[PDB]
Parts: structure tokens; C-alpha cells; sequence
């Protein structure tokens, strides 16, 4: 995109030498949508007002149509301003734009992504349904409409038609429907119903799409994605790095990837490579604590680095929604397990064991707590009873070790005096 | 109207959907059919 | 209009909220902060400089609520271990611990008359202990998924909260009876508070839109595009003049209250801030985050 | 395995300072997942690099899969199956050295392993996690190979 931008700068200026002649808008609108997918956005949009203001000059450039390349300009400057942390003036640029051509289809589809942020179920679901109706042909148009149904996982099942109606051989080949199919028959693993010969078949479809449209499109990326996918679902993670390999080395600013190649690191007790690889998901603008990541995070660590730090991750995902249950379960997972690694084997610091009953008493009361309520994370959380007993032998572990802490608090009162005795003979 | 036409006639589109799908590399499935095929015959 | 002061490192955790005062009750002058290190640093803004005046501890969990008493020096901290503890910036004490239990424990909300604090509650329900007692005096029946945000207003004459599907509640504390269930959001509303005349009441939803709404009649006065991420706080200038939106986006954007327009913004911030407030007088703007900087930002 | 380390880096300058030698030239590459930095030194001409180039660089301790540990004496002729055989920049050198920001109390977070290929210098410094295999004075392979994208 740099070469093109070389050009355009010195095809500008090579535009002046024979006459003075202004620099038709055609070549402004386009050196600005080069800036505009760049960091130049305010550049590119001078860029764009400067060919608003020059394609308005072309009073008799009737035949070249001037209309449509000032429709052009504002398209990309309503683009630009939608970017530009600006919906307001995008809305006013897009309806500019609907108010005397609603025979377009970006327009009256770009308008409704900007209250899509505020809700799917505004505007947005209405809008990316009417412009369905207008032009059906418009694989853009109908492929927003199975992105409505992806906000509720509900059509799980039943997204499978919507899924196939442009799936008539005059828009054959359409990968982006093929493996739309395959996500939401990807979705239906993690089901315990495995042994019923049920995910079995399931897995084998989805490989069965993934063969095709490998055979059809070898450099297509997300073909190997589920595959991988599956091949993990299979039990083979010590070759689904293989798989994923291929996937990473193309591009690995996908934000699956991150996550794909990170489940097996933390599967091959490698939380060392697995948590830089959870971070570097979260880099991107868009959030700072999810509940996913987190949740993927803690899985398998005891380290001390791995265990109160964990703490610190927790309460910063429950920070933004508390409402999870599993949020407020981990929280006392952990807290027993940093416990009874004080209150079992040590014989450690005195304050410590002062701090340890405070943290186990948080914990009992959050086990009341959790125990009334009704939803679960797809699993009852019934089994809360042998945490329970868990820290009532903890407690009593505790009331016997703090009596320990006193012990060594008259050891190290003995060993300062018998110093401080040493020090008066000199 | 002549205004659709007057559009999707001298545009350009360097990018859609497919485009995104494949890399922008040369990656084919000689070397993932290969370890695709062997994961089936183990079993 | 620029940053006045910066102060590296302010913790050892990502400081999740901060407080100033903005009358003469030695308030404004000292800087109540609560982050995550569960250490509640009193920091007293003297000589044009932020310096530490009390380190206060206690708290299990780290603080997620800090804010100082309207007509009172004193103050009083927040937390996830459903135990609001109260304290003192004039002797660096503490005066109770309300155990809020047992998880049920919130964002404060002095009232002006620093006689009531709200609390949320899981339930959905917003409870209203009092000062001096502790106990839960009274709780406002309006249930649903949880409140998100509440706020008092510096005349006391109405309350809003925040819930986490984008519902204003406007509450009427000198009744307490709900007036207004304002809906013109579907995102978790962050935070939110009143107007210095209470009349413009801003919502901090995760639509970085800026849709200040207005209270007397319950109503829409326009919608603002904030940020591209997530405005997590929001506070007004003493004069009421701006207003100044922190996002998840290392963006300190100054909003116009009036003309719906950016009069400034910081970008001094690595991370993302997490704490925006005034000072008495609205020239200092300090500001928080996960950063752990305090930069006080002056805008004449 | 003996894979001590792993990546995709990313050339992000070429020789800074000036070019001091006619065939070798320092690439200041960054990484992409594990945020470590790399100075490494190239035979720039029968493997030449230009910036914004992105190549895996694996460093390993061996280079038969199984991990068998050859000598460290050149035998071309050799029917077994190695690693080398899928990169296009094989190294094979000593590490010198391994700084650190270590304290006098508590341990060091950023590791800094500095290995030498025959004269041809490289520094991995990066984070005390990443850095784990490498100890002084141990023989280590490159393997490094561009990508296409």
C-alpha cells in the first residue's frame, strides 16, 4: 500500500507542469482510501473533503459523473468517520447518502452495524433484514443475516436452514457459507454425550466440509482451523501444533489462533507458554478483562507465581461482571488452595498464619453463598460438600499451627536476648 | 436508476469475504492432507 | 491545557478508582485513591505537589470504591470481601467496617448531606446503609440483574443506577420511590453521575456514545460518540463548564457539556486510566488507572 | 525435542549502526508472541534478509528429533531424519553467556542468553521464563527459515 501511495504523490504533482489544471477528484479519493485503511485518518480525510470539494466543481463533467464520485468520496468519508470515534457525523454522512440513492446497499448496510454496538436487537436487526428484501442476490447482505442468529447460540440447530439458502449452485462456490456451516456444527462439541456415537458423527461432518473445502481452496486458512480443532477433540495435542503451525506461520493476528495454540501449551504443563499467549490475545483495543481468557488461564497451576497472582487475575475479571458464578467459585478454589499450603506443612511465617484464617473465613461464607443459587454452569454445583469439609479440617489444622507461631515467637525473643547479650561483651 | 450502475462499474473491491479466508501466501494441503491422511490409519 | 503533575509508579496494583475533594473541608486538597494492592494511600496534594499524608490497610480484597464525604473530611473505602470500612483522613484511622456481607458490596455513594452511603447489591436491589450505623436502614425494591453505578446529587433531589443491561433507574431520595426507569441503553452501564445542578445526568455505558440524558422529565438531550472503548469513568467540572470521560483505551477525552465536542485530550497514559475526577475548581484533573500513575492534568 | 525455544520474529532493522562487514549484517528483529528482543548476525549472502522479512527461528539443542544428542563433529554422510531439513538457515554455535536482571535478594525476570556462532554473535533477551534451557557453555543449533505469508 506504500507503492501505490509513491505514485499517487508524484502523479499529483506531475499534473501541473502542462497547465495550471486542478487534480481531478478521482485521484484524491483514491490516494485517501489508501490513508484511510492507514494511521493517516485525519490526512485522509482532508484527502476526502479536498475531492468532495473538487468532484462539486465538475458542474460539466456530466458524462465522467462527478455525482457518483462525490457519492464515492462521502462513502469512504462516512467509512473514515465511523472510525474516527465518530457515529454522529457517520449517521448524518450515510443518510446523506440514503436520502437520494436508496437503491444502494453499503449505505443502508454500514448504518446499521453503528447501532449494532448499542444492541442486536435495534435497528440493526431491521435494517440488515430490509436490505435483504431489495436485493437477495447480495451474498454480503444474506451472509449478515446469519450473524444476527449468532448473538444467541439458540438456533443452534436451526441456523442450518438460513445457513443453506443461498446455498444454490448459481452462488456455488461460496466458502464463506461452507464454513459458516462448519462453526455451528463445530459449536455442537463439548457435549458429554460423546459415547452415543453422537459426536463421533459430528466430528466427521465437519471434517468431511473441512475435506472439501480443503480440496477446493488449499490456502484457505480456516479450513485447517477447525481442523485442528478436531484433532484436539480427538485427543491429539501432540499433533495439533502441527496443524496449527501451518496456521500461525500464515498469519497469527487472528484472534483464534492465540487461543487454539495456547489450550494446548497449557495442556503439556507449559503454563510458561501459555499465559504470555493469553496476554498477547488481550493486547488488542477492545476490552481489558475478558472472562474467557481468565477462565482458560487458571487451569492447571500450583505455583506461587500461579497461585496468588492468579488471585489478582480473578478479581480483576470479576471486577467487570461479578454475576458469574464460576468467577466466584475459582476465587474459592484458590483461596483453599493457598490456604492449605500454609496451614498443612508450615511451620511458616507467623503473620501469615494470622492472615490464612481471614482468607478461609471469606471462603466458607462464599460456599453459603454459592450453594442457594440456582443457575450453574451447565453443571450442577452440588459437590460443594467436600469443600466444605475441606475447610473445617482446615480449620482445624489452623487453630493447632497458630500455636505453632507462638512457639516460634518465643524462639526468636530467646535468640534476640542471647544476642543482645552477645553484643554487651563487646 | 443509472446511479448503481454508474458505481459498480468503475470501483474497485481489492478485498472481500474469500479474500480473507485463504493467506496471502502459497500454503497448500500437500503438507496437511499428508499428517491429515496419517492420523487416520493409526486409528 | 495540559498534564500539571505525574506521579510514577502510585502503586504496586492497578488503582481501579480515585477521589478528590471540591470544597474547603480538607478534602480537596488530599487524594483518597483504593487499588488493588489494598493500599488506601491518603495522598495530600500540598505545595502544588502530590504527596502521601496516610497508607491505609485492612482491606481483604482491593479497593474498588473511593470517593470523599461532601461536608465531612472524613472518608470511607469499598472492596469484594463485603467489608465497607470507614476511615478518617484527619487522624488516619478507622472508624467501622460495615461487613456487607456476603458478597453484597458495591461502588459507594456518599449522599451530600453525608448521611447515607448505597451500596449494591446482587440482588438487584440497591441497599442504603447509614453513616453512623452501619446497618441497613432502608433498600430500594427494584430488582433485576444487579446495580452497576450509583451516584448522588450534590443538592440530593434525585438518584440513578446503573445496571448491567443498560437501565437507568432514577430513584427519589427524599422519598425513596422510583420515578423513572430510564432504558436508552443495552450495555452494562459503568459508571455515571449528576450535573453540578442536577439536571444533565451522563450514562458510561460499553457503547463508547456518550447519551446524556436529562432527569426532570426523563428524557434524551442528545447523543455524544465518546470514545472507541469502554468509558469506565465520568465526572463534571465544579463550574460546569466540561466534562471528562475515561475510557479502556489509554484516552483521556474532555467532553463539552454544552456543545457535545473534544476540548482536550491526554494521551500520557500507557495503559488504560481507570479513575477521572476534578478538583475543587476544575483545573486539576486527576486520573487513574492501570498504569498506577497519577497524572493531574490542568486545564486554566 | 531439545527445542529450547521457539518463535516468529520480525526484521525490524538492519544493520543500525552502519554495515561493518561486507557479508554479515546485525538484524535487530523483534518477536511477535513472547515479546523478546534478538540481535543476530547473518551470512547476508547466501541468505539474505531484507526488514519487515518474518521468519520462525527455532533454537534447538539437538538436531535429531528423538533428542539423541550428537558429538559436535561434522559427519555428512548420515541417513537419519533431522530437523534441518525443513528450515534454510542452519547455525550452530556456544552460548557465552547469560546476563541478567538479577538482584541481590530476589531472582531475575529478564534473561539475556548472548550464544556465538562461530564469531557470528546473537542475543536472545527476553523474559526469565522463555530462557530456561539455555545454560552457559551448551551447544545449540538456529534453524531459522522465512516466511512466505
Amino acid at each position: 500500500i506504500q507503492g501505490a501511495l509513491s505514485a499517487y504523490g508524484t502523479a499529483t504533482r506531475i499534473l501541473q507542469e502542462k497547465v495550471q489544471a486542478d487534480v481531478p477528484p478521482e485521484i484524491l479519493n483514491n490516494v485517501g482510501a489508501l490513508h484511510f485503511r492507514l494511521g493517516n485518518l485525519g490526512e485522509a480525510k482532508k484527502y476526502f473533503l479536498a475531492s468532495l470539494d473538487r468532484a462539486k466543481a465538475e458542474a460539466e463533467h456530466d458524462e465522467h459523473y462527478y455525482n457518483a464520485i462525490s457519492v464515492t468520496t462521502s462513502y469512504n468519508l462516512a467509512r473514515l468517520y465511523e472510525a474516527m470515534c465518530e457515529f454522529h457525523e457517520a449517521e448524518k454522512l450515510y443518510k446523506n447518502i440514503l436520502r437520494e440513492h436508496p437503491n444502494y446497499v453499503d449505505c443502508y448496510l454500514r448504518l446499521g452495524a453503528m447501532a449494532r454496538d448499542k444492541g442486536n436487537f435495534y435497528e440493526a436487526s431491521d435494517w440488515f433484514k430490509e436490505a435483504l428484501q431489495i436485493n437477495q442476490d447480495h451474498p454480503d447482505a444474506w451472509s449478515l443475516i446469519g450473524n444476527l442468529h449468532l448473538a444467541k447460540q439458540e438456533w443452534g440447530p436451526g441456523q442450518k436452514k438460513f445457513e443453506r439458502i443461498l446455498k444454490q449452485p448459481s452462488t456455488q462456490s461460496d466458502t464463506y457459507s461452507m464454513l459458516a456451516l462448519g462453526n455451528v456444527w463445530l459449536q455442537t462439541l463439548h457435549q458429554p454425550t460423546r459415547d452415543r456415537e453422537k459426536e463421533k458423527r459430528h466430528q466427521d461432518r465437519a471434517l468431511a466440509i473441512y475435506k472439501q473445502v480443503l480440496r477446493n481452496d488449499a490456502k484457505n486458512l480456516y479450513a485447517a482451523n477447525g481442523i485442528g480443532a478436531v484433532l484436539a477433540h480427538k485427543g491429539y495435542f501432540r499433533e495439533a501444533r502441527d496443524v496449527f503451525a501451518q496456521v500461525r506461520e500464515a498469519t497469527a493476528d487472528i484472534s483464534d489462533v492465540w487461543l487454539n495454540l495456547a489450550h494446548i501449551y497449557v495442556e503439556q504443563k507449559q503454563y510458561i507458554s501459555a499465559v504470555q499467549m493469553y496476554e498477547n490475545c488481550l493486547r488488542k483495543f477492545y476490552k481489558h478483562q475478558n472472562t474467557e481468557v481468565v477462565l482458560y488461564l487458571a487451569r492447571a497451576l500450583f505455583k506461587c507465581g500461579k497461585l496468588q497472582e492468579c488471585k489478582q487475575t480473578l478479581l480483576k475479571a470479576r471486577h467487570v461482571a461479578p454475576s458469574d458464578t464460576v468467577l466466584m467459585f475459582n476465587v474459592a478454589l484458590v483461596l483453599q488452595r493457598l490456604a492449605t499450603s500454609v496451614l498443612k506443612d508450615e511451620k511458616s511465617n507467623l503473620k501469615e498464619v494470622l492472615n490464612a484464617v481471614k482468607e478461609l473465613e471469606l471462603a466458607h461464607r462464599y460456599f453459603s453463598y454459592l450453594s442457594k443459587v440456582g443457575d450453574k454452569m451447565r453443571f450442577d454445583l452440588a459437590l460443594a460438600a467436600t469443600e466444605a469439609r475441606q475447610c473445617s479440617d482446615l480449620l482445624s489444622q489452623a487453630q493447632y499451627h497458630v500455636a505453632r507461631a507462638r512457639k516460634q515467637d518465643e524462639e526468636e525473643r530467646e535468640l534476640r536476648a542471647k544476642q543482645e547479650q552477645e553484643k554487651e561483651l563487646l | 436508476v443509472d446511479v448503481t450502475r454508474d458505481i459498480v462499474s468503475r470501483e474497485r473491491v481489492w478485498r472481500t469475504r474469500t479474500t480473507i479466508l485463504q493467506s496471502t501466501g502459497k500454503n497448500f494441503s500437500k503438507n496437511i492432507f499428508a499428517i491429515l491422511q496419517s492420523v487416520k490409519a493409526r486409528e | 491545557y495540559g498534564i500539571l503533575f505525574k506521579q510514577e509508579q502510585a502503586h504496586d496494583d492497578a488503582i481501579w478508582s480515585v477521589a478528590w475533594g471540591t470544597n474547603k473541608k480538607e478534602n480537596s486538597e488530599t487524594v483518597v485513591t483504593g487499588s488493588l494492592d489494598d493500599l488506601v494511600k491518603v495522598w495530600k496534594w500540598r505545595d502544588e505537589r502530590l504527596d502521601l499524608q496516610w497508607s491505609l490497610e485492612g482491606h481483604q480484597l482491593g479497593v474498588v470504591s473511593v470517593d470523599i464525604s461532601h461536608t465531612l473530611p472524613i472518608a470511607a473505602s469499598s472492596s469484594l470481601d463485603a467489608h465497607i470500612r470507614l476511615w478518617d483522613l484527619e487522624n488516619g484511622k478507622q472508624i467501622k467496617s460495615i461487613d456487607a456481607g456476603p458478597v453484597d458490596a458495591w461502588t459507594l455513594a456518599f449522599s451530600p448531606d453525608s448521611q447515607y452511603l448505597a451500596t449494591g447489591t446482587h440482588v438487584g436491589k440497591v441497599n442504603i446503609f447509614g453513616v453512623e450505623s452501619g446497618k441497613k436502614e432502608y433498600s430500594l425494591d427494584t430488582r433485576g440483574k444487579f446495580i452497576l453505578s450509583i451516584a448522588y446529587s450534590p443538592d440530593g433531589k434525585y438518584l440513578a443506577s446503573g445496571a448491567i443491561d443498560g437501565i437507568i433507574n432514577i430513584f427519589d431520595i427524599a422519598t425513596g420511590k422510583l420515578l423513572h426507569t430510564l432504558e436508552g441503553h443495552a450495555m452494562p452501564i459503568r459508571s455515571l453521575t449528576f450535573s453540578p445542578d442536577s439536571q444533565l445526568l451522563v450514562t458510561a455505558s460499553d457503547d463508547g456514545y456518550i447519551k446524556i440524558y436529562d432527569v426532570q422529565h426523563a428524557n434524551l438531550a442528545g447523543t455524544l460518540s465518546g470514545h472507541a472503548s469502554w468509558v469506565l469513568n465520568v465526572a463534571f467540572c465544579p463550574d460546569d463548564t466540561h466534562f471528562v470521560s475515561s475510557s479502556s483505551d489509554k484516552s483521556v477525552k474532555v467532553w463539552d457539556v454544552g456543545t457535545r465536542t473534544c476540548v482536550h485530550t491526554f494521551f500520557d497514559h500507557q495503559d488504560q486510566v481507570w479513575g477521572v475526577k476534578y478538583n475543587g475548581n476544575g483545573s486539576k484533573i486527576v486520573s487513574v488507572g492501570d498504569d498506577q500513575e497519577i497524572h493531574i492534568y490542568d486545564c486554566p | 525435542a531439545g527445542i529450547l525455544f521457539e518463535d516468529i520474529f520480525d526484521v525490524k532493522d538492519i544493520d543500525p549502526e552502519g554495515k561493518k562487514f561486507d557479508r554479515v549484517s546485525r538484524l535487530h528483529c523483534e518477536s511477535e508472541s513472547f515479546k523478546m528482543d534478538l540481535i543476530l548476525d547473518v551470512n547476508i549472502q547466501i541468505y539474505p534478509v531484507d526488514l519487515g522479512d518474518k521468519f520462525r527461528l527455532v533454537i534447538a539443542s539437538t538436531l535429531y528429533e528423538d533428542g539423541t544428542l550428537d558429538d559436535g563433529e561434522y559427519n555428512p554422510t548420515d541417513d537419519r531424519p533431522s530437523r534441518a531439513d525443513q528450515f534454510e538457515y542452519v547455525m550452530y554455535g556456544k552460548v557465552y553467556r547469560i546476563e541478567g536482571d538479577e538482584t541481590s535478594t530476589e531472582a531475575a525476570t529478564r534473561l539475556s542468553a548472548y550464544v556465538s556462532y562461530g564469531g557470528l554473535l546473537m542475543r536472545l533477551q527476553g523474559d526469565a521464563n522463555n530462557l530456561h534451557g539455555f545454560e552457559v557453555d551448551s551447544r545449540v543449533y538456529l534453524l531459522m527459515k522465512k516466511l512466505a505469508f
